[PDB]
RNA sequence: UCGAGAGGA
DNA sequence: TGCTTATCGGTAG
DNA sequence: CTACCGATAAGCAGACGATCCTCTCGA
């Protein structure tokens, strides 16, 4: 059994905080500002499906040089096989659920590449909005700004309804080609 | 053959920790039993095949805890439960001291 | 009643006898620290006898033809003969000795001088002399300089309670002091040739050897110390049995187990009251 | 374990919290209704009726059902029913607290007698303890008994400011048995004269005050806020031991057996349905009280039977009832009896005989003992063949093994097992084997007075049934070998076999710390000799001096 | 929807496996446990990342045996839903009751209330479809889902969602 | 100025009947007798009822008496004790289990 | 309250290994390699994991690390190596 | 099993 | 070995 | 001179009393 990381204290039952919704009402775990093994105060960490396929990836190619070191003593269609490959490699049968995430996340990537998603995240992590909210706007393709306030209600009152559409004709030209 | 006060105590003395241990718990009583992280009391209703660990009055099936504790501890936290005292039993520490 | 008062007593790894709760008992186990049975009754010659024989004893006077040591003694006697600096430390080694007089006596006030210390110094000689295989005719290898400086820096080498802090390292000398004394009364400049005749070869041996018993002989933390204490004394009391102690005239006075129940139960009760006027 | 491979984590209790159970708590956690008084069978018919004893809890004979969790009686610690009180009903511990407390806060308002204002009341706050702090709040509420509205003077120039709500006089209350009875004054120039006026105080009046109680309150007089509330003070609801606490036991087949506490709690559940129509039907007022008082008896001596100043309660025949108090009471009752002393297995006990050709460590075991014990050695590659010996040579020949434990929890029984001839022995299996020469095994005297009286001693099976020792190792122990009896535990692990080998040893505990010199020495037939040897007089010839110089076990050889 | 979590987990090894062999057995064994298994608390454990670098710190012994505690701390990447979310997948299972979309590990449910009444389901038509004028809704077809609700269920997370909605749909 | 005549009163009894008891357990059992401000009693009242957790004290004669009482105030054992580990069946912290043990993964490497 | 943890330099505790010590390291040991573990001395025929236990110390290859604890609760993680073996 | 008595080092 | 509760007589208001 | 502040007595129950072990005899 895990359950770690924000621990303490239950004083006697606890009416169980509150429901989780898309209103940023998140989990009593899941808090904007959280702690680290390190044992500093973070920002939640919240990834949107660009960001988080090639987060996921990362680990997989550099689990393989580990596994692999002790031995001793692109593209649309070529990605998917590619992955298929890496997960059998890396990982056992037993994990289907990372099989289901692997395929939904390549085939549903607003950008592909590396190199257009730093400048993404630099883009929308810096407006002053809640990281989730960056999480959606990166994973959902918005073309109006009523479309991006209503998918998103965290929005609404946070951002001015033209200064996003500036933002949204940003990641239209900063878009993958498939 | 009875390990009485007398025979606890020497034990003691000597510096024998697992020993006195070994005597009063696997070499006598010593019970498997699971205890509840939230209400701290044996509330919970374990079951070791269909995995159904929830206990009533917290609902939950993740913070539980099993623990090796004498049948005449159990039996003594059952008696003071019927008497309308609460011994709740926390696996964390919350003082220090 | 005993063993369930001292229960929680136990020593802890700062060489300290605190409880469950965390209260200090004893700072430092029996006042000195040391594990009980690593302990015997030893005599101390600073406090006991005259002070003209003391002075015969212990004094080493390099300054005098008749008051000096004898060149039978020592490698050196002839050199070492009225010198100004080797006498300075011989003030300061009966300065010291003389110290140990006046507290003694300030200590143990009724002339007693076998008491239970650790290491035993008198037999340590004993072996010294068998180790080596040394005779009196011949002299030492061994200069004052030596004898006075390895006693030195042996008061050093004691360590009953590691410290850095102004306190644990006043609480290290306070904790030393009686063992230290009889280390000075065992140890004298003049003693070691004198009665001994032990060689350089043979003294640092006995240093070493004497550091190695006494780190040997302090406590070990989590000994129940409480525990024991209370089965060391609930013992005897099963043995006592047998009231009268003239005497020195005490005939209706309550001895023993009676005399015991009034002690741990306080209960202002009266039975022997008779309080002694000087 | 008590048996089977269990998913959740397990963890040493580094705390323990004391409290009180809440009566909202209680029908929470609770199984099972209760409302049949009746135990055995279903309707009058077989197995357990759904009203007491397993309607939906404690398995009872040869059955698992635990509400459908099962288990069995093995496995099984038992599940929690519950029964709703007709009217409250006072805890027997807490009639002392109860009574003071009610002494201390002023009814009617329900406030503290005493406020922030008084000198006092600063004084007795000023502790931050619990019991103590309570003690001083006890003897200055105690007097003064009547609320208050305005009282600064000496603080505030000459008038006075409101803090209090209804100024009411607070009564004189005494402990009448059971029940409680507050004595209102009054008086003056008006009715009953100059005698006081005496009002019954019933548990619905008291829980009513102690609702009404701020938080702040308990804390004055040393109470939590989700622990211990004085509102569960008083019993509205009560939990129901399931069997494992109070059992069936059934002996024969078609036999009821029930424990003391089983009967006591039907009474409860009688003394309960009477007030359950009482209060229901017509109400004939002084007749209901009549009922509640021996409801308030029922509870308080299932308690507590031990117990007042006056009522005692028996349990036909002319025998009392064992109450929860007297159950876990100290010496020889759970606490004494059960957790600070128990009999435990894998021991021995014979009558005691010396021996001047036993080392001082050793103990002479009789061979049916070492047989009749065995240690668990777990199959590795330095045993094997040893072990291989011992399970072939079964529990008959001394050197054997009665059980071999394999990879999964199951004991291979050799006394009756079929394949006790072959068995293949796989790595890592426990062998119950019987008790080896020069085992270090914990050798016990009653009484245990002091650190010796149990050292280990290094085994040495032989045979005539009696427990042989060295004559020098006597002083320890300060037994005789008249007939005096000792015991003997053998350790079941390779840690508590080394915790006793290099602790408790014989030889490490030759000086006694008590007194800083030797427990042990030379004594009679070798102490009475040693006088006769040792001096000028006596000489030994040839013939016996090599004798004497071979008797020695660390010798030279050289004469 | 994707985090990355902080998280622990205690792992009680065997001493026969006390040798140069055991750091790398330890994170096997946690990989084998944490890694695919799913949490109400946290959500879909997906993979655990940075194999190198895995603080282990110190296994006390247990009392009674040769076994030791090891609080293997670690980061990793959790898929965690909520009531008001809106994510895009692909429909995977199709009925007349409704149909079922697929959304990273997890299979979200849609009704046939849940979504618009100009719709309705066309039996007449292998595999099974939900026609409207000339968008169709087949075995494959990507579409934009807003999660109602969320469901907890064993060790495997479930939802219901809806697509009947201004700038939802299909896409 | 109490301890030391009250060490002298229970010395007294010692010395009486023979054998001696090393100064060590007398200062003691004294030392914990006057570690509180005055003189405690070594019975039901005096030591029994002290600071220590709700089973260190019920153990000791006043049995539900004291279990009643740690429930009233809600009193909560610290289970740092001889007699909490001993009733709750886990290895005290005592002589032997006065330490935790752990294995270093460097010595695994080290010693190979 | 947060970490603790008193480091491998500045320490007030002794470095003689005490005889609890001593047989906690012993019997867990030799209840390791009674519980197969593996050995690191080279051994001579030795069919007692406690005479095993015992070479393992002469030699000092023993992993065991010690966290003897303070009474405010703090602690001292003293290797195996460290503690000297005097008693 | 409970309760009462007898006896032992 | 304690506790509990009236009665008492005394300084100052 | 009276109201109040604490003084000593009147009245007054509580729960504990070696550690282990052997055996019979009922209702």
């Amino acid at each position: 059994s895990t359950s770690t990381f924000q621990t303490r204290r239950r004083r006697l039952k606890k009416v169980e905080e509150e429901e989780n919704a898309a209103t940023l009402q998140l989990g009593q775990e899941f808090q904007l500002k959280q702690i680290n093994h390190q044992g500093e105060e973070e920002e939640l960490i919240a990834l949107n499906l660009s960001e988080a396929r090639l987060v996921i990836k990362e680990a997989l190619v550099e689990r393989r040089r580990a596994f692999k070191r002790s031995q001793k003593k692109e593209t649309r269609e070529k990605e998917l096989e590619s992955i298929d490959v890496l997960l059998e490699q890396t990982t056992g049968g037993n994990n289907k659920d990372l099989k289901n995430t692997m395929q939904y996340l390549t085939n549903f990537s607003r950008f592909r590449d590396q190199e257009t998603v730093g400048a993404v995240i630099q883009l929308l992590k810096s407006t002053g909005l809640h990281p989730f909210e960056v999480a959606q706007l990166g994973s959902l393709a918005c073309d109006t700004a009523d479309e991006a306030k209503t998918l998103i209600p965290s929005l609404n009152n946070k951002i001015s309804d033209d200064e996003l559409e500036r933002i949204l004709k940003e990641l239209s030209n900063l878009e993958t080609l498939y | 053959l009875r390990f009485g006060e007398m025979e606890r105590d020497c034990m003691i003395a000597h510096g024998a920790a697992s020993f006195l241990k070994e005597r009063l718990m696997e070499a006598s009583d010593a019970f498997r039993v699971h205890i509840c992280g939230i209400c701290g009391l044996m509330t919970v209703i374990a079951k070791l095949n269909h995995n159904q660990f929830e206990c009533k009055g917290c609902d939950n099936k993740i913070d539980i805890y099993q623990i090796h504790i004498p049948y005449a501890a159990k039996l003594l936290f059952q008696e003071l439960m019927a008497m309308n005292i609460t011994p709740r039993l926390y696996t964390d520490r919350s003082r220090d001291f | 009643r005993l063993v369930k008062a001292l229960e929680d007593i136990m020593v802890h790894y700062d060489n300290t006898t605190r409880n469950s709760l965390g209260n200090v008992i004893q700072f430092i186990y029996g006042e000195d620290g040391m594990d009980a049975a690593h302990i015997e009754k030893q005599s101390l010659d600073t406090i006991g006898g005259s002070d003209a024989a003391f002075e015969k004893r212990y004094r080493v006077d390099l300054l005098n033809t008749d008051h000096t040591l004898d060149p039978s003694l020592l490698e050196s006697g002839s050199e070492i003969l009225g010198d100004l600096k080797l006498q300075v430390l011989l003030d300061e080694e009966y300065k010291q000795l003389v110290k140990d007089r006046k507290f003694l006596r300030e200590v143990f006030v009724d002339g007693e001088a076998n008491w239970p210390l650790p290491v035993n110094i008198r037999r340590i000689i004993q072996n010294a002399q068998q180790t080596f295989h040394i005779d009196h005719t011949k002299p030492s290898d061994l200069t004052i300089k030596d004898i006075v400086l390895g006693v030195k820096d042996l008061q050093e080498n004691l360590l009953v309670l590691r410290g850095k802090n102004e306190i644990i390292q006043n609480a290290q000398r306070d904790a030393v002091t009686l063992f230290c004394c009889l280390l000075r009364s065992r140890l004298a400049t003049r003693r070691v040739l004198q009665e001994y005749r032990l060689t350089k070869q043979a003294f640092d041996w006995v240093l070493s050897n004497i550091e190695a018993q006494f780190l040997r002989s302090v406590v070990h933390p989590g000994e129940m110390v409480g525990v024991l204490a209370a089965q060391s004394i609930g013992e005897p009391a099963t043995q006592m049995t047998l009231f009268h102690f003239a005497g020195v005239a005490s005939k209706k006075v309550t001895s023993g187990v009676p005399r015991l129940k009034e002690i741990l139960n306080v209960a202002k009760n009266m039975k022997t009251p008779s309080l002694t006027v000087y | 374990v008590g048996q089977q491979y269990s998913s959740a984590p397990l963890r040493t209790v580094k705390e323990v919290q004391f409290g009180l159970f809440s009566p909202e708590e209680v029908r929470a956690i609770s199984v099972a209704k209760i409302r049949f008084p009746e135990t055995m069978d279903e309707t009058q018919t077989r197995a357990k009726i759904g009203g007491l004893n397993d309607p939906r809890l404690g398995s009872i004979d040869r059955n698992l059902k635990c509400q459908t969790c099962q288990e069995g009686m093995n496995e099984c610690p038992g599940h929690f029913g519950h029964i709703d009180l007709a009217k409250p009903v006072f805890h027997v511990g807490f009639i002392a607290k109860i009574k003071k407390v009610c002494e201390c806060v002023c009814m009617h308002c329900g406030k503290l007698l005493l406020d922030e204002h008084n000198e006092l009341m600063r004084q007795a706050l000023a502790i931050k303890d619990s019991k103590k702090r309570f003690a001083a709040i006890w003897t200055l509420c105690k007097t003064k008994m009547v609320c208050e509205t305005d009282v600064p003077s000496e603080d505030d120039p000459t008038q006075l400011v409101s803090r209090g709500g209804c100024g009411n006089t607070q009564p004189t209350i005494r402990k009448d048995g059971l029940k409680l009875v507050g004595s209102w004054k009054k008086d003056r120039a008006t009715g009953d004269a100059d005698e006081p006026e005496l009002r019954v105080l019933s548990t619905e009046e008291i829980l009513n005050i102690f609702k009404h109680i701020s938080v702040k309150d308990f804390t004055s007089l040393g109470f939590n806020e989700v622990f211990s509330r004085p509102e569960w003070m008083i019993l509205t609801c009560l939990p129901v031991p399931p069997p494992p606490v109070r059992p069936s036991i059934s002996f024969n087949e078609s036999q009821r057996g029930e424990d003391d506490l089983t009967f006591k709690l039907a009474d409860i559940l009688k003394a309960n349905i009477s007030l359950e129509t009482l209060e229901h039907n017509g109400a004939p007022h002084h007749a209901i009280e009549e009922a509640e008082s021996l409801l308030q008896f029922h509870v308080a001596t299932y308690m507590d039977n031990d117990i007042a100043g006056q009522p005692q309660a028996l349990q036909k025949s002319g025998r009392p009832v064992k109450s929860i108090r007297a159950r876990l009471k100290g010496k020889e009752g759970r606490i004494r009896g059960n957790l600070m002393g128990k009999r435990v297995d894998f021991s021995a006990r014979t009558v005691i005989s010396g021996d001047p050709n036993l080392e001082l460590d050793q103990v002479g075991v009789p061979k049916s003992i070492a047989k009749t014990l065995t240690y668990p050695e777990v199959v590795t590659p330095y045993n094997i063949d040893r072990l291989t010996q011992l399970v072939r040579n079964g529990p008959n020949e001394h050197p054997g093994a009665k059980y071999v434990i394999r990879d999964s929890g199951d004991r291979i029984d050799l006394r009756y097992s079929k394949r006790a001839g072959d068995i293949q022995l796989q790595y890592g299996w426990k062998v119950e084997r019987h008790i080896m020469d020069n085992d270090p095994v914990l050798f016990n005297r009653q009484p245990s007075l002091h650190k010796m009286s149990m050292m280990a001693h290094r085994v040495k099976v032989i045979p005539y049934s009696t427990f042989r020792l060295n004559l020098s190792v006597t002083s320890p122990y300060n037994a005789d070998f008249d007939g005096d009896e000792m015991n003997l535990h053998v350790p079941q692990s390779e840690e508590t076999r080394a915790e006793l080998s290099q602790l408790c040893a014989v030889p490490l505990q030759i000086v006694s710390p008590q007194s800083n010199k030797p427990c042990m020495g030379i004594v009679q037939d070798t102490l009475c000799g040693i006088r006769k040897l040792t001096l000028r007089d006596t000489f030994i010839e040839l013939d016996q001096v090599l004798n004497m110089l071979y008797w020695v076990p660390d010798w030279d050889g050289v004469i | 929807m994707f985090f990355i979590k902080d998280l622990s987990l205690n792992i009680t090894l065997h001493p026969s496996f006390f040798g140069p062999r055991m750091k790398q057995y330890l994170k096997t064994k946690l990989l084998e446990e944490v890694e695919g298994s799913c949490t109400g608390k946290f959500g879909y454990i997906l993979c655990v990342l940075d194999y190198d670098n895995i603080d282990i710190q110190r296994g006390r012994i247990l009392p009674t045996d040769g076994s030791a505690e090891f609080n293997v701390k670690y980061r990793a990447v959790v898929f965690k839903p909520f009531k008001g979310e809106v994510v895009d997948g692909t429909v995977v299972s199709c009925s007349q009751h409704g149909f079922e979309v697929q959304v990273g590990p997890m299979k979200v449910f849609v009704t046939k209330h849940l979504m618009p009444q100009d719709l309705t389901f066309n039996a007449g038509s292998n595999p099974p479809s939900y026609q409207s004028s000339e968008d169709v809704i087949t075995i494959k077809s990507r579409i934009r889902v807003k999660i109602e609700g969320c469901i907890s269920q064993v060790s495997s997370i479930h939802a219901i969602g809806s697509i009947k909605e201004d700038y939802l749909g299909a896409i | 100025a109490g301890r030391a005549a009250l060490y002298k009163e229970v010395y007294n009894v010692i010395a009486s009947d023979g054998s001696y008891v090393n100064y060590r357990h007398m200062a003691l059992l004294v030392d914990v007798m006057t570690t509180q401000g005055g003189l405690t009693s070594v019975t039901r009242h005096g030591f029994n009822r002290s600071n220590t957790g709700a089973l260190m004290r019920c153990s000791f004669e006043e049995t539900v008496e004291i279990l009643f009482e740690a429930g009233a105030s809600a009193e909560l054992d610290d289970c740092r004790g001889v007699s909490e580990n001993v009733i709750l069946g886990q290895m005290a912290p005592i002589g032997t289990g006065a330490f935790d043990v752990m294995i270093d993964e460097e010595s695994l490497v080290k010693y190979m | 309250l947060k970490e603790k943890a008193i480091p491998k330099d500045q320490r007030a505790t002794t470095p003689y290994m005490t005889k609890y010590e001593r047989a906690r390291i012993l019997g867990t040991r030799a209840l390791q390699i009674s519980m197969n573990a593996p050995v690191f001395v080279d051994l001579e025929g030795e069919t007692d994991p406690l005479r095993i236990a015992m070479k393992e110390l002469a030699e000092k290859k023993i992993p065991l690390v010690i966290r003897r604890y303070l009474p405010d609760g703090s602690f001292e993680d003293w290797s195996v190596e460290e503690l000297i073996v005097d008693l």
